[PDB]
RNA sequence: GGAGAAUUUGGACAAACUUGGUCAUUUAGAGGAACUAAAAGUCGUAACAAGGUUUCCGUAGGUGAACCUGCGGAAGGAUCAU
RNA sequence: UAACUACUGCGAAAGCAUUUGCCAAGGACGUUUUCAUUAAUCAAGAACGAAAGUUAGGGGAUCGAAGAUGAUCAGAUACCGUCGUAGUCUUAACCAUAAACUAUGCCGACUAGGGAUCGGGUGCUUGCACUCGGCACCUUACGAGAAAUCAAAGUCUUUGGGUUCU
RNA sequence: UAUCUGGUUGAUCCUGCCAGUAGUCAUAUGCUUGUCUCAAAGAUUAAGCCAUGCAUGUCUAAGUAUAAGCAAUUUAUACAGUGAAACUGCGAAUGGCUCAUUAAAUCAGUUAUCGUUUAUUUGAUAGUUCCUUUACUACAUGGUAUAACUGUGGUAAUUCUAGAGCUAAUACAUGCUUAAAAUCUCGACCCUUUGGAAGAGAUGUAUUUAUUAGAUAAAAAAUCAAUGUCUUCGGACUCUUUGAUGAUUCAUAAUAACUUUUCGAAUCGCAUGGCCUUGUGCUGGCGAUGGUUCAUUCAAAUUUCUGCCCUAUCAACUUUCGAUGGUAGGAUAGUGGCCUACCAUGGUUUCAACGGGUAACGGGGAAUAAGGGUUCGAUUCCGGAGAGGGAGCCUGAGAAACGGCUACCACAUCCAAGGAAGGCAGCAGGCGCGCAAAUUACCCAAUCCUAAUUCAGGGAGGUAGUGACAAUAAAUAACGAUACAGGGCCCAUUCGGGUCUUGUAAUUGGAAUGAGUACAAUGUAAAUACCUUAACGAGGAACAAUUGGAGGGCAAGUCUGGUGCCAGCAGCCGCGGUAAUUCCAGCUCCAAUAGCGUAUAUUAAAGUUGUUGCAGUUAAAAAGCUCGUAGUUGAACUUUGGGCCCGGUUGGCCGGUCGGAUUUCCAACGGGGCCUUUCCUUCUGGCUAACCUUGAGUCCUUGUGGCUCUUGGCGAACCAGGACUUUUACUUUGAAAAAAUUAGAGUGUUCAAAGCAGGCGUAUUGCUCGAAUAUAUUAGCAUGGAAUAAUAGAAUAGGACGUUUGGUUCUAUUUUGUUGGUUUCUAG
RNA sequence: AACUUCGGGAUAAGGAUUGGCUCUAAGGGUCGAUCAACUUAGAACUGGUACGGACAAGGGGAAUCUGACUGUCUAAUU
């Protein structure tokens, strides 16, 4: 007899599950971005339709309304402020004709890669992973993370771990011991 | 079931005492007192959750057995006591006098007040009748009966309470114009002026309130509590004043503080 | 010197048990008569062409089996026509 | 109850055809008559309902299930041929069904040309026109439809006149 | 988040289904399984049965201690500290579990109690108790009768208890207590007076009945029952008291009595003070528990309105022996056929009664979701019911209680066979049942609950274990350089310059890393696990991803070997009879992936249930025909238009600093009040606020962007009064419709599912924003509108209005002293 | 109750009651008075729970064979 703890599922299976010209599109998509599966793709479409069904919600709803002006302006700004929707852009109307490439472009894997660091965005999902790359102060080692454009000036790699500084790594601590015992005696 | 219930289970509290969820199961019942089950605030959720002295509901009892905290002038020792609107609880040490009333949100604030006003309350009469051996008694919105009161004083007038000794110092008549503090309904909380009254013989009485922002509303006379005259509120009210922003309105009023 | 146990009269409440009655729900059964799988076997050839007696409807009788015949309909007829 | 006898009439349908009476009934038309919403469609419930069939009296010409019987045929108690019972007709009761079919519920409005014809009316220049109401019919298809086809089976994704049944 | 595709044919267009496709906090099952967070879990069948353990007890300064108990270090010849036991008090009626029953019942929203009970809490509240008040009766304090305890015992056996002896009370049973006064009845005495007075009794509260007050619609006096004023004396003749409700026989107060006569403190701690009459004088603080009634709170009970799934192969049901109503009683806390007596003949029903079924507990909700819907809701919250089945009942404020009793029924335990003891639909566990579900673990640290209660208790609850129910995030590799096929463009000689780089090699490089193991911290009641972290831990053979497919539908091979209509596959269409694109395999490839398949159910697809929105000539389907009751539906018509005037809301026009401002005006769009043959309920005092009332006029931006107040005023600016008001539907706004859940704002839980947090300082004694908002009808409530749709009205006028003009009929206010008798004028 | 020729089956089956006493009610005739029968229903009380107290007075049900039924004959074995 505790609350009940809620949750949700964060994405949607496609209808018809072999379209041709869905399964090119789709892994187009995780060669470009560099995806683990077709479910991340499918989590970021089922983002996109609920923010679409929301701003079709309010588009119904005569301007100059509280409702309209008080969550579109919310919807907006939170969009704005994750850097998928341009500073251009700001009617309601552009929300709706937002694509999924907009939001990929915005998480942390790619902005790795779009800031030098990595090379490629297949490294870049290594090196999050590998808790080198850090927002700002901390270590974020989920490649799915949003980056919020008031942040992306702060990502570097850790004062923790390699690269950044502090020791050498493991390898390299295993690989320096190795050729020291051998030199001497 | 059988007989009266002594659990309360934490979803099926009050909304207004802001309890979280998960920490939990229960919520602590008020016991039997002066103000109804759903309009009080257990003093165990004051201390602890309101004011952030207490942690544990153990701390709470630690505080009360010391004979600190005092409740309209006299000490209780009681985790749930029915503590409600209008009441002064008094602590020793700090020296924090506060009176319980209603932010616009519905719900109790931490209203902290000076050492003069907690010599009062305000009491909204109820009921009014001739008790035994002929003698009049007014009965106030915390259930205190006094006894011989002023033959002016009908149902629904304010009256103001002594506390230490429990009198009626003075009242104020239920008309128009009149200050007023809504308890109860979705416009719990908010402060105004009355316009007028409509009757309804044999329902429900309602009174259309304005306020200082011209904008009207309409409650059921249950839920009004005469205040004051007109800009003369007896008591000290809270930041806010009993407005009521719109979302919006309250959405430019934290841009200002956004700027820090 | 008032409490007060067993016991006991009548009463309502009334379990439970016999006994019929009734409704609902399951289920056994010699044998019987159907249906389906079912298309292949046997016997015919009823229907589809004027299908070799145009076909079909209702009804009634006949009978290895499809079916056959009477009376009255229909054309969905093989006639939109004197 | 022939011929007359028809893409003619009447009837709620089933149905209804020799003559003349009698009995009530009915549509349509005509109306500067009358009442004034009394109506439309209808679970339940009712009347009527071809033929066959049933019960009991009459009747019993003809045709004819069954049956008899001669051919045909491998068979032929089938078609064909000759007889023939119930039946076929009627009275009093029943039965309640048919491809009882236009395989098209009823009421209302609107959408398109045409000539025929039946009933009533009006004008006449007296056999023609107009008119209301009927049975239909021809052309086109605006539309409709899976198509055949349909002046309704149209006015339905530009989707709502009312209502019963399946 | 509005999508379809394969399958009837030789081919076609249809109807139409079958099959595919996606989801499922939706169960099972198969194979597979590294990590973090989160976490359902014996409902479905059997509300079947249960071994064992545990789940309810409780103590403060403050009811009762001679423990023959522990102390004692010296607060005590009464006790005094800390305390087993037992009495007393309170609790055990909550919680937890389950979903069998149950279909106008439950339940939901909404009412009601002027129809009742209520431990507790909180607030009020109690001079009136002896009755001979001169016999006794202690109030410096009243009576036994019992536990534990000590002995003596029984019984096979139990939370069995007998006999004897002790002794407490906030247990039990008694019983005094303390101010005046007023008012009533009774009445000694004297004096017949418009006579009055000793002293006698009673008067708290509760109980029961009867009676009485609890007024009020405005102004006049006659006539006195007179026999009471106030002595101005013609008898001036006044002033009186009346709360609440929409509404009462209400509250409350009297009066007469009533009562197996209720309560009105024989109680307990810690402080010890002040008066002196230094006796153990009188007086006195803080507060514990108790107690009558009222109020309050926590409740309870009953209750109004509307709303429930399938079924007519249920159309009549209820009424003998309560069915519907009436009167009286009884009973209840109380209303009521709740029950009894007597009387009446009613009550429900095609707008579906009654009956049957439900693999039905209701609701909040869940799944799916263009819109509309369809399906589910045993299950975290709310309500109900139950504790093997029935009934009965004690205790208590509260139970028809089951971790209470009694009986019967069913089932089952121990026995020395005489008897005794039972109730997991609490926690864990077992059996059974089955497609179908976890440990006989740790803990009161958090959440809160109970108690005499800061301490005790709590399988409520929390913590771990088991756990691929479901959900979140997310490893299984990354980057070089020769390499080796080229492709981009520039040498274009035919040598190709490796030109810009992209693949493939069982080719070789140094890096990176948590999965795991593990110092130690952290975490926690104690751990465990996360989070953090020394040390240790990838070379591909290893730390090795699977599950399903590869003819079509449907994404991926007429590649190799096997079998030869067999084995087998194949949701469906179809494959397989010796080149199998389909079987068993290998290779290769596709899809989703720590998951993927299968089965059943369900939603979408399904406009294949059709209100939105299907079909009925011939595909399934128009009744043989007409009549006809309910039902559904139903022609037109009644203030329309015009002229005004005043505030509003957006764009204006100069948004002038690309963002916000105002004047009058350009408008558009909305709203109100006037006038026009124009209900705009009506009148009766509150109050006339106000502004054509003017005792000082020019205080003052374009005379349409205007005042210092006196004197009846003009009451639609604004409250309660009688007075009577056709009645619905519909719609606006408000209010309501628990929380959680849904949508949704804010907030970097490292991201996220989540959560309700958080955020800034001089981080050295602190400041601050939050925990919004929206939706949820059908019913009821308040409110504006008066189109649409229904409804009523004056036709044998019993019609409307009326200052008329009579009759008649009651009503009663300030008077006429005051009750009362009592005719009028009134006033309605 | 089956069944049925719809008439039956049927007293189907199966139950309960019944005395005595003391009352109450209803039901009439003739001219408000007056006269008069028995029938039925109810209540109280009462007893060794008896009571159609003797007498009188059906056993019933489920099926089969067979004749439809009432009726008739072997006086003296059917
Ligand atoms: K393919
Ligand atoms: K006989
Ligand atoms: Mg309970
Ligand atoms: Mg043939
Ligand atoms: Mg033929
Ligand atoms: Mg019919
Ligand atoms: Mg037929
Ligand atoms: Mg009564
Ligand atoms: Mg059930
Ligand atoms: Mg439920
Ligand atoms: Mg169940
Ligand atoms: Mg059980
Ligand atoms: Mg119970
Ligand atoms: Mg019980
Ligand atoms: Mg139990
Ligand atoms: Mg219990
Ligand atoms: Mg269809
Ligand atoms: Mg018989
Ligand atoms: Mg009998
Ligand atoms: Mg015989
Ligand atoms: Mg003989």
């Amino acid at each position: 007899p505790r609350a009940p703890r809620t949750y949700s599922k964060t994405y949607s299976t496609p209808k018809r599950p072999y379209e041709s010209s869905r399964l090119d599109a789709e892994l187009k998509l995780a060669g470009e971005f560099g995806l683990k599966n077709k479910k991340e793709i499918y989590r970021i479409s089922f983002q996109l339709s609920k923010i679409r069904r929301a701003a079709r919600d309010l588009l119904t709803r005569d301007e100059k309304d509280p409702k309209r002006l008080f969550e579109g302006n919310a919807l907006i700004r939170r969009l704005v402020r994750v850097g998928v929707l341009s500073e251009d852009k700001k009617k309601l109307d552009y929300v709706l004709a937002l694509k999924v490439e907009d939001f990929l472009e915005r998480r942390l894997q790619t902005q790795v890669y779009k800031l030098g660091l990595a090379k490629s965005v297949h490294h870049a999902r290594v090196l999050i992973t590998q808790r080198h790359i850090a927002v700002g102060k901390q270590i974020v080692n989920i490649p799915s993370f949003m980056v919020r454009l008031d942040s992306e000036k702060h990502i570097d790699f850790a004062p923790t771990s390699p690269f950044g500084g502090a020791r050498p790594g493991r390898v390299a601590r295993r690989n320096a011991a190795r050729k020291a015992e051998a030199s001497g005696e | 079931a059988r007989g009266p219930k002594k659990h309360l289970k934490r979803l099926a509290a009050p909304h207004h005492w802001l309890l979280d969820k998960l920490s939990g199961c229960y919520a602590p019942r008020p016991s039997a007192g002066p103000h109804k089950l759903r309009e009080s605030l257990p003093l165990i959720v004051f201390l602890r959750n309101r004011l952030k002295y207490a942690l544990n509901g153990r701390e709470v009892k630690a505080i009360l057995m010391q004979r600190h905290v005092k409740v309209d002038g006299k000490v209780r020792t009681d985790t749930t006591y029915p503590a409600g609107f209008m009441d002064v609880i008094t602590l020793d040490a700090t020296n924090e006098n506060f009176r319980l009333v209603y932010d616009v949100k519905g719900r109790f604030a931490v209203h902290r007040i000076t050492d003069e006003e907690a010599s009062y309350k305000l009491g909204k009469v109820k009921k009014v009748q001739l008790g035994k051996k002929g003698v009049p008694y007014v009965v106030t919105h915390d259930g205190r009966t006094i006894r011989y009161p002023d033959p002016n004083i009908k149902v629904n007038d304010t009256v103001k309470i002594d506390l230490a000794s429990g009198k009626i110092t003075d009242f104020i008549k239920f008309d128009a114009g009149k200050l007023v503090y809504v308890t109860g309904g979705r416009n719990l909380g908010r402060i105004g002026t009355i316009v007028h009254k409509e009757r309804h013989d044999g329902g429900f009485d309602l009174v259309h309130i304005k306020d200082s922002l011209d904008n009207t509303f309409v409650t059921r006379l249950n839920n009004v509590f005469v205040i004051g005259e007109q800009g003369k509120p007896y008591i000290s009210l809270p930041k806010g004043k009993g407005i009521k922003l719109s979302i919006a309105e309250e959405r430019d009023r934290r841009r200002a503080q956004q700027g820090l």
